[PDB]
């Protein structure tokens, strides 16, 4: 009795750590609203109505959200995804051309400087032999000078040909589930205080992840999931002032936005079955697009992040808040996309206080870009058609993405900066609560049972 | 010649270099590894191990009763064991086997069998 | 080393008896010994390695008990094909001690 | 490989600024962060700052800012991905700023993080 | 801030024999690199995360050491190894511990 | 009767629990762990990966002692060597994921011994019929 | 045992040996049978040829005698019509290539057979249980 | 066999739109000399006579 016999059993549960491929999954309402809109509206298998969550029992997994694999799955498969929606479209090859540029008629002032160029050119008809004299209005931040006489150029003249964007499809988001395929399994962490890295004491698996609206924002991550009871920050390494410090908090931020300029599409025949949208007529008075916080809000959630952050370099600290340091357009300033029309917006407004260990609003402006140079690729640009009417739009600010500036030669203070970097930044606020296993069965174990023969 | 067959010189001259030979081959696969040894047949003593080295490496594993004198070589292209014993006395005329060392194991994890066959011997006079 | 000794010398017995071949150790060799068997003139075959395992291409009249420092070769239902000289060979550590030889007459 | 070439040694006046150009090739110029370091006799090593190529998005050393600018340029072409020029504008120049300048890179191992720099420049002597 | 101590400053070996030298932090839990740099040359990693090699680098080069305290030591010493070895934490940097040859 | 509740043993539902809890349950894991222009090639090769695992995990246990049953005994007895921990303590407290964590050095040999086990089995049913 | 040798009895070994020699060692050749923009298409249908194949095979065995034994007597008897060489013969000297194109014309005879005996067998099974 | 072009020339790119460059020749810097190859010719009888044989 004392000699054991062994057994195999098969279906044992138990997974180890692993890196798939998950399948994107989108839900069935937005295929009601069908004709390629979005992206995945037609490339995506419909979602599960009952998303099945099943909470486990005396359970502990470590999980790491730093190293973790998925998040560039979600990279890759969104950046290749875009690169998807643009080839049925059109290619400005014709549009790179000489641009007979004045200025916008407006009341100018010297010393400021008008947003708007009007720029003629000739661009060839649908007939070969004949071409036009055609004239629409862009930005300052789209065309150069080139070298009495002023003639223009866009800026993307010497690196690519712009893919301009489908106007029949839209840039908003819808939200994507990834579902992991059989014989794996999707672990979700419900520990409330859980900084995304270490053992999580309630973890709970599940077939498909939940809603992951896909945002296009470099600080200031719009439209995200809240935390549940208070202001979380999380980071690989604290000491390490070279990473990204991800702080989500608990109420939302409402923030307003929008473009007065009432525009005018206008289309351009480039050739058979081509079309150029251009801007027409800017109807009324020329304003500034901007954007609104509400102040109290706002100097209430920098408090809360106060409060959180003096827990990780102790109570006596002094804490400020600055604006970004420098670079190009969009990680300085805050990007992002409001209906298929690109914002870079001024953050200087926001960041700008310090904290001692003792009905208004703030208003932002923006620039308007229409060529984008999005993920920064080397030959892949990108115009976005001018759309009608006045543009607003209401998103929640839900976090922060911070980084601890280079303190050395004793530091007292610690300031933060607003800065947004790599994209995946974005995407691990989002996927930072799973992880994927691979089930393998087929377990093996000793008991007091030989074969009758 | 048959498999494990030593061959080389019979007589060996007082204190020089015994020098002989053994037709050895390959596995069946080239992931296989064997070990070759020098074993002698004495008629005072017993079964006296000489010494051997791996396929794989050029390590040489020998008896230190004999106090490091020999140089173990091979040449798997040319069917080469040899053993180059130095300061050869007449203690060491006996007759000589080279031995194949290796197991016969039939799938991935397990032993499964080992063979340790011979081939006839030579015998070497030193005198 | 290892000392291996194996009795006896030389063993007499008519056909058909079941004989027995001790080879004792110094040290722990658990089962790491070999019994081989050698023609007078020809080279040693295998009969036993593991010291209880019999090896395929030998009768099953060559057995083996045994363990640590002891073992015994048996053999059921001597026969004329078995007059050789038995060895019996450690292979625990180095170096390779084999036995002294049992005669079969 | 991975080169690492800085300009030549320059002799500058105090109250002037030095441009410091930093190009490197032989892997992808978008990836890997660029940090710049200091070497002064008799204080050792001093941090400077760094600069992700990706957008240029920077970090000063707090005792340096008002003082240091770090710009980059890519390579926009789909023959030569790899090779790509950072540069560091340092401005307020006094007689104590007269040291060697390092521009790094980290390795590329997967448990290496980005202080460990791996590849170094040659060096640039600045002297007021 | 962090502060980094080296202990023995200048240490005056024969080659062929080793060496230990030792570092001192103020705030423990985090990694520690070691660098090499020789007589007016370019400087050169040694031991990243505290006990890895890195590329063109032998054996005998062995870092150890947890907490505050950490240990680089250097076995059967050579000539070309006499020369500056310093220590860093993330963006700080110790003093630099000189080798010469005794 | 009338006022019927459930609660819904879903899929992988007994990882913390002991051996004896997941051993009842282990069936529908084992029935949960089959079904599940570019996407869909990415979709077709992780289904056909999922059954290139299912294929392989059947095969694995075919050359062993049971053809499609769940529990399988076999002639192996277990080496006191590898986990020398006895019955009840295996059996009542042990967790999955640790049980799998002890003893992961010596599953190959564990799947060697079942193999020639059931092989030399098979020629002892097979000599066992020569005789008829 | 210090200094221990191996031979690595690998994937398809005992081609020209003997039928009882490659009778021990078709289990890992059984085992091995299974593993292994538009190349991934190319690699993809030759992976799911080779497990169209061996689903195939499976299926094939099923019908007969044995689920997923490697070894299977049945109730047939050998026609001696078909290759009339007696049993030590075939057992000791003949190689498989040899013996593939000896008998490759009753191949299908043979799995007609096989498929008849084991339906009256199934038959007989779930009359024999009619009683019960 | 050794194999070589001694011409030291120049690459010239071209811009013939956005994002497309053809590199042509410019320069060519020193002699203008014809590209060859050597064989051994001891080498090539032996190798001649063997195939021969
Ligand atoms: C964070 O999350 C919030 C919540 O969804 C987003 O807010 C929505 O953003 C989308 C995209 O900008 C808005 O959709 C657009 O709204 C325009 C205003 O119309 C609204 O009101 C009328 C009257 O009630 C409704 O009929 C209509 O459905 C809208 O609710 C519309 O004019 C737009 O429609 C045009 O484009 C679509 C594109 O398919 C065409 O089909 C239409 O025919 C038409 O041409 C469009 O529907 C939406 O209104 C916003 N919701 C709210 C409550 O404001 C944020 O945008 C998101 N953050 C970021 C950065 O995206
Ligand atoms: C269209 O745009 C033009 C700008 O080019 C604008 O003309 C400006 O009008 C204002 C009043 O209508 C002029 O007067 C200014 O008023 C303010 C308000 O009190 C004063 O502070 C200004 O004084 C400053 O500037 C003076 C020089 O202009 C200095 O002497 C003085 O010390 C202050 O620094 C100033 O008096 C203003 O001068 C003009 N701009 C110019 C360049 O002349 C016009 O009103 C706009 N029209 C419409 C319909 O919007
Ligand atoms: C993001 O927003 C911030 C503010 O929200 C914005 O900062 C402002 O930028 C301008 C120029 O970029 C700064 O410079 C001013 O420019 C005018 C132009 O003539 C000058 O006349 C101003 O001087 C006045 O003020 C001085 C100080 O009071 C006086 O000494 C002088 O006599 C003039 O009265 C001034 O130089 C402006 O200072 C800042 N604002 C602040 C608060 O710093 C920033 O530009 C935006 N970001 C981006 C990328 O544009
Ligand atoms: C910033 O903080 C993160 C959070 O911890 C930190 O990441 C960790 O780094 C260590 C290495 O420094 C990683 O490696 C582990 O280290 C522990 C402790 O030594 C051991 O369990 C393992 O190391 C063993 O194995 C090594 C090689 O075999 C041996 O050389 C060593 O001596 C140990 O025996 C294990 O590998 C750890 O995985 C990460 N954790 C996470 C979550 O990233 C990071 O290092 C910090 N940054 C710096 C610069 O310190
Ligand atoms: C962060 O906040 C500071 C504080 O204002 C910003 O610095 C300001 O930057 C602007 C340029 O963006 C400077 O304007 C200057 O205008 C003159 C007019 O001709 C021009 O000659 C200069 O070259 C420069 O453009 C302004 O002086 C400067 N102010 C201070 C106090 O430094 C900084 O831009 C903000 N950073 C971001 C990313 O918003
Ligand atoms: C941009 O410039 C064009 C000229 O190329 C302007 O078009 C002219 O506007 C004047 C003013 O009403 C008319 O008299 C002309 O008949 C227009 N010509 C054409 C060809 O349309 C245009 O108004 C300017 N747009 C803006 C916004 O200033
Ligand atoms: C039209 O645009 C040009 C720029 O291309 C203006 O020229 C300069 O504009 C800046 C700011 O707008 C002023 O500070 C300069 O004084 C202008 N230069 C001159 C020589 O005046 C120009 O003012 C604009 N308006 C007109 C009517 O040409
Ligand atoms: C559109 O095409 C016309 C025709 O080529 C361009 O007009 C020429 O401009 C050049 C330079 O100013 C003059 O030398 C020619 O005499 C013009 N020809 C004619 C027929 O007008 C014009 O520049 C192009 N662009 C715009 C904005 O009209
Ligand atoms: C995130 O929380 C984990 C604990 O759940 C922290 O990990 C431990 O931190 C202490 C220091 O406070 C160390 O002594 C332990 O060794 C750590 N354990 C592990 C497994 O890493 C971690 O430091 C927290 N991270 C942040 C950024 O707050
Ligand atoms: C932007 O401009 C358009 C004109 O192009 C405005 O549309 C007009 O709206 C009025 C009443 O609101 C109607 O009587 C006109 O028939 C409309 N014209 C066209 C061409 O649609 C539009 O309302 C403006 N946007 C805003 C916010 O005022
Ligand atoms: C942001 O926009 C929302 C509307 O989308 C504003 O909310 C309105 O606020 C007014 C008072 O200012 C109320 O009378 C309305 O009932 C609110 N409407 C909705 C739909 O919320 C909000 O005030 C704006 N915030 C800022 C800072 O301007
Ligand atoms: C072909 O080129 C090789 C070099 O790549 C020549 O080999 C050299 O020959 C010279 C003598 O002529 C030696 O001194 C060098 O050491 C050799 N170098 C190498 C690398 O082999 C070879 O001679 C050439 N053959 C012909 C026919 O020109
Ligand atoms: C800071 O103060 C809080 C009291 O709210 C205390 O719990 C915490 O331990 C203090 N932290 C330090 C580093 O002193
Ligand atoms: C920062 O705040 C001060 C006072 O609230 C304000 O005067 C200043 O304009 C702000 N900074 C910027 C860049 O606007
Ligand atoms: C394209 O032109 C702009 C404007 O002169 C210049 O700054 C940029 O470097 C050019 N790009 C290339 C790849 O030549």
């Amino acid at each position: 009795a004392e000699n054991l016999w062994v057994t195999v059993y098969y279906g044992v549960p138990v997974w180890k750590d692993a890196e798939t491929t998950l399948f994107c999954a989108s839900d069935a309402k937005a295929y009601e609203t069908e004709k390629h809109n979005v992206w995945a509206t037609h490339a995506c298998v419909p979602t599960d109505p009952n998303p099945q969550e099943i909470h486990l029992e005396n359970v502990t997994e470590e999980f790491n959200m730093w190293k973790n694999n998925m998040v560039e799955q979600m990279h890759t498969d969104i950046i290749s995804l875009w690169d998807q929606s643009l080839k049925p479209c059109v290619k400005l090859t014709p549009l790179c051309v000489t641009l007979q540029c004045t200025n916008v008629t407006n009341n100018i002032t010297d010393d400021m400087r008008g947003e708007l160029k009007n720029c003629s050119f000739n661009m060839t008809t649908e007939l070969r032999d004949k071409k036009q004299k055609v004239y629409s209005l862009f930005y300052r931040l789209d065309v150069v000078q080139i070298n009495s006489n002023k003639e223009y150029r866009l800026i993307n003249c010497n690196t690519s040909a712009c893919t301009q964007a489908c106007p029949k499809v839209s840039f908003e988001p819808i939200p994507i589930h990834y579902c992991a395929p059989a014989g794996f399994a999707i672990l979700k962490c419900k520990d409330k205080k859980f900084n995304g890295t270490g053992p999580c004491p309630s973890v709970s698996t599940v077939q498909c992840t939940h809603g992951i609206k896909p945002v296009v924002s470099t600080q200031l991550l719009l439209n995200g999931s809240l935390a549940e009871e208070e202001v979380m920050i999380r980071s690989e390494n604290i000491t390490n002032n070279a990473k990204n410090i991800l702080v989500q908090f608990n109420t939302p931020v409402q923030i307003n936005c929008t473009r007065p300029n009432n525009n005018t599409r206008k289309s351009i025949r480039i050739g058979p079955g081509q079309a150029f949208y251009a801007t027409g007529d800017i109807i009324g008075d020329i304003r500034q697009a901007h954007c609104n916080v509400s102040k109290a809000t706002w100097n209430e959630t920098l408090g809360k992040v106060v409060k959180q952050l003096r827990k990780h370099f102790g109570n006596n600290t002094i804490i400020r808040f600055a604006n970004s340091s420098g670079g190009d357009l969009e990680v300085t300033t805050h990007s992002f996309n409001c209906g298929g029309e690109f914002f870079y917006c001024n953050t200087s407004g926001l960041f700008n206080s310090t904290w001692i260990s003792n009905n208004d609003s703030i208003t932002l402006p923006c620039r308007i870009k229409q060529i984008i140079n999005m993920w920064q690729r080397i030959g892949q640009c990108m115009y976005a058609p001018p759309i009608q009417g006045v543009i607003r739009c209401v998103s929640n600010i839900t976090g922060l993405i911070l980084t601890r500036d280079g303190g050395s030669t004793n530091s007292t203070t610690e300031t933060f900066r607003p800065g947004g970097g790599d994209m995946r930044d974005n995407w691990r606020s989002e996927l930072y609560k799973y992880k994927v296993v691979k089930i393998e069965p087929l377990g093996v174990a000793p008991t007091r049972c030989k074969r009758r023969v | 010649q048959v498999q494990l067959q030593v061959s080389g010189p019979g007589v060996v001259r007082p204190s020089e270099t015994l020098s002989l030979t053994c037709e050895v081959s390959s596995g069946s696969t080239s992931r296989d590894f064997f070990y070759w040894s020098w074993v002698r047949q004495t008629p005072g003593k017993g079964l006296e191990w000489i010494g051997g080295m791996y396929s794989n490496s050029e390590e040489t594993n020998h008896n230190p009763s004999l106090k490091s004198r020999v140089i173990i070589s091979k040449d798997t292209s040319k069917n080469e064991f040899s053993l180059r014993l130095t300061s050869v006395t007449a203690a060491d005329t006996a007759v000589y086997f080279c031995s194949s060392r290796a197991k016969i194991y039939y799938s991935a994890s397990y032993s499964g069998g080992r063979i340790d066959v011979w081939g006839p011997g030579l015998l070497v006079t030193v005198s | 080393d290892i000392q291996m000794t194996q009795s006896p010398s030389s063993l007499s017995a008519s056909i058909g008896d079941r004989v027995t071949v001790t080879c004792r150790a110094s040290q722990g060799i658990d089962k790491d010994l070999s019994w081989f068997q050698q023609k007078p003139g020809k080279a040693p075959t295998l009969l036993i390695y593991t010291a209880s395992t019999l090896q395929t291409g030998v009768s099953s009249r060559f057995s083996g008990s045994g363990s640590g420092t002891d073992f015994s070769l048996t053999i059921n239902n001597l026969q004329p094909e078995d007059v050789a000289t038995y060895f019996c060979q450690q292979d625990f550590s180095f170096p390779l001690t084999f036995g002294g030889g049992t005669k079969v007459d | 490989q991975v080169q690492l070439v800085q300009s030549g040694a320059v002799i500058k006046t105090p109250g002037s600024s030095v441009k410091i150009s930093c190009r490197a090739s032989g892997y992808n110029f978008r990836d890997y962060s660029i940090h710049w370091v200091r070497l002064i006799p008799d204080k050792g090593f001093e941090w400077i700052g760094w600069i992700k190529p990706l957008w240029g998005a920077v970090s000063y050393a707090r005792q340096l800012q008002g003082r240091v600018s770090m710009t980059r340029q890519l390579s926009q072409d789909p023959d030569d991905p790899d090779w790509g020029v950072a540069y560091m504008e340092f401005s307020g120049l006094t007689p104590a700023d007269t040291a060697e300048y390092f521009c790094v890179r980290r390795g590329s191992c997967d448990y290496c993080g980005d202080f460990p720099w791996q590849y170094w420049g040659q060096g640039t002597v600045v002297v007021v | 801030e962090i502060v980094l101590t080296q202990s023995p400053g200048i240490l005056s070996l024969s080659p062929g024999e080793t060496a230990t030298l030792f570092c001192k932090a103020s705030q423990g839990g985090n990694a520690m690199t070691w660098y090499q740099k020789r007589r007016g040359q370019v400087p050169r990693l040694l031991i990243y995360d505290t006990s890895r090699r890195a590329s063109g680098v032998p054996d005998r080069f062995v870092g150890s050491g947890s907490g505050t305290d950490f240990f680089l030591t250097i076995n059967k010493l050579d000539r070309e190894d006499f020369a500056v070895y310093y220590c860093q934490q993330f963006e700080f940097f110790g003093l630099g511990s000189e080798l010469e040859v005794h | 009767a009338v006022g019927i509740g459930a609660v819904f043993l879903g899929f992988l539902g007994a990882a913390g629990s002991t051996m004896g809890a997941a051993s009842m349950t282990l069936t529908v894991q084992a029935r949960n762990l089959l079904s599940g222009t570019v996407w869909g090639i990415k979709q077709l090769q992780a289904r056909v990966l999922a059954v290139e695992r299912y294929l392989r995990d059947q095969q694995l246990l075919g050359i062993w002692g049971c053809s499609g049953k769940l529990i399988c005994c076999t002639n192996v007895p277990w080496n006191s060597s590898w986990s020398n921990r006895n019955l009840s303590e295996i059996w009542d407290n042990m967790t999955w994921l640790q049980w799998d964590k002890e003893i992961s050095n010596y599953t190959q040999i564990i799947y060697g011994l079942l193999e020639e086990s059931q092989n030399q089995q098979e020629k002892n049913e097979q000599d066992l019929l020569a005789l008829d």
